[PDB]
């Protein structure tokens, strides 16, 4: 659920 | 000089230098924002799509798959109308009705996720649709892609080359997939042959190149700096380039983005922010005094919320 | 090839070919997005401030005034932070929070109207703050100042001719001050010596410039347009250089920025799909049918809600 | 209090 993983 | 489409007007971004930053005008920024789609990520965008067609993984009547919907969701969507191909992208419910409506208004059919879920929510999903057919979807991933790098290697770095006419010292870009300061990097030290000083930028708050070069245990954690700080170490961050790692937190990338409009004229992202705070901590080195600095500003304020 | 400030960064902007719009690729866009500021006005923005330093009614310690919180608004934002002179802006309280914000994150001392008022409450405000010291505030204005035309004249213009190797043979432009197409205009035709043909875009709702042509009673009325159709006949508008002036509703203009994203990759403003659908409409006439027309979009999405 | 004034 890795948010900053969002690129 | 007319482009058949929007993705071949990629790039030719300006080099503007700062004047509260640095010393005697060192600190010199690349303006990414200035591309079609609006960030750096649309070089990419371009040329990950150009590739696949190019080697032939991607067709009329292929459908293209990912679940970024950040900068590079926007690359490629752009890319995907100028071109004629349908995308879908992946994201969990949790996110906003501002992107949910900038990613279909550029035609994208958004695949709603799970707010339970996340990323992964997100990223297992894609997988799926590109494992219901996978001679139908095609999936790009820009966090391995060598198309990712390429391009920055062979247009971001040498704009830079050139516009600095072979004189820049210093080349300093956050990590979200590593590409540009790698593609970048590989440019100036390899098809140039000039020995400068590649440094990436990550949060202090999530700072696992540093981890991992230290020979540390890797801890990811969360942060607000959008775009880097993936929490792991991209397939695309050619770690062997990369002569230096500066750390910068979320507060002070935060203020250096509200600095660069109030005092530079310059709309700057958070991303951006954290590049510039870090080129201007190496900029009052008298190590780094006679040293003329590149930083990339990645994106433009206005996709953002650093506006409290 | 690196500059000073981001004042001087303005233009270069890209030439692009349409595809579902058109025939055989004859109508080719300007992207006025890809600016500091993000919006045709960074250009006039610049040298409007440049030419009341060249003349000397801009010093270091007077301060600039005016009303527009539009792309003009951002122009001398940006400019201002740039180049060390603090903005006031008069704009009613009616306004969105976020331009208030973009405005307020540019280091603008906005100054709140009124919402009984409009652009009166705003128009006649700035001028009671240029009033209270006439030798301390200085407002520019965009709808009467040479310097508005004179930068198209100077890159806009040159920049299509040389971009179209000499072969562009009609421009198109919505009209708020006239500043673009009268500049544009002049260039190609005088300082180059092409008889192109220029065409005014405006609001069907508003058609103060046709109604003039025809001897016709001048009525103004509401759209949504935002940057064109300000209701009047403005004195940067050189009625004389125009050639033709077409029409073009709210919806059409709306939905033909949503085609230019969805199909084109091509991030319009509303403004931008005004243009092109009456570009659209004079190249599908055999009179023009082998004519390149050079269409110009002066903002990008993002800064909008055409996305209901 | 003209609208489409502010370009
Ligand atoms: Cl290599
Ligand atoms: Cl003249």
């Amino acid at each position: 659920d890795g948010m900053n993983l969002n690129i | 000089a007319i482009y058949a489409d929007n993705s071949y007007s990629i790039g030719n971004t300006p080099l503007v230098r700062l004047k509260h930053f640095g010393h005697n005008g060192n600190v010199v920024v690349k303006i990414e924002g200035r591309n079609p789609s609006y960030s750096v990520k649309c070089r990419i965008g371009a040329n990950m799509v150009w590739q696949a067609e190019k080697d032939g993984t991607l067709t009329k009547g292929k459908e293209i798959v990912d679940a970024t919907s950040g900068n590079t969701g926007i690359a490629l969507a752009y890319v995907a109308a100028a071109r004629g191909y349908k995308l879908t992208l992946t994201m969990p419910e949790t996110m906003s009705l501002e992107r949910k409506r900038l990613l279909c208004g550029l035609g994208v059919n958004l695949v709603l996720t799970e707010g339970a879920k996340g990323m992964k929510g997100a990223i297992a999903k894609a997988e799926e649709i590109v494992a219901s057919d996978p001679s139908r979807y095609v999936m790009l991933k820009q966090f391995e892609n060598p198309a990712n790098p390429q391009i920055h290697r062979e247009t971001t770095g040498p704009e830079i080359w050139k516009d600095t006419d072979g004189k820049v010292d210093v080349v300093v870009a956050g990590v979200g997939t590593g590409g540009s300061i790698t593609g970048i990097s590989r440019a100036i030290k390899l098809d140039f042959g000039k020995q400068i000083t590649s440094v990436a930028v990550e949060p202090v708050e999530s700072p696992v190149i540093s981890q991992t070069l230290a020979g540390e245990e890797v801890k990811p954690g969360p942060h607000k700096i959008q775009g880097i700080g993936a929490g792991f170490i991209p397939k695309n961050l050619d770690l062997s380039i990369i002569d230096r790692v500066e750390t910068v937190d979320s507060d002070t990338a935060l203020a250096t983005a509200r600095r660069l409009m109030a005092e530079e004229g310059i709309l700057a992202g958070i991303s951006s922010g954290a590049a510039v705070a870090a080129a201007d901590r190496l900029a009052k080195l008298p190590e780094f005094a006679d040293k003329l600095i590149v930083v990339i500003l990645p994106s433009a304020s206005e996709r953002y919320l650093s506006t409290a």
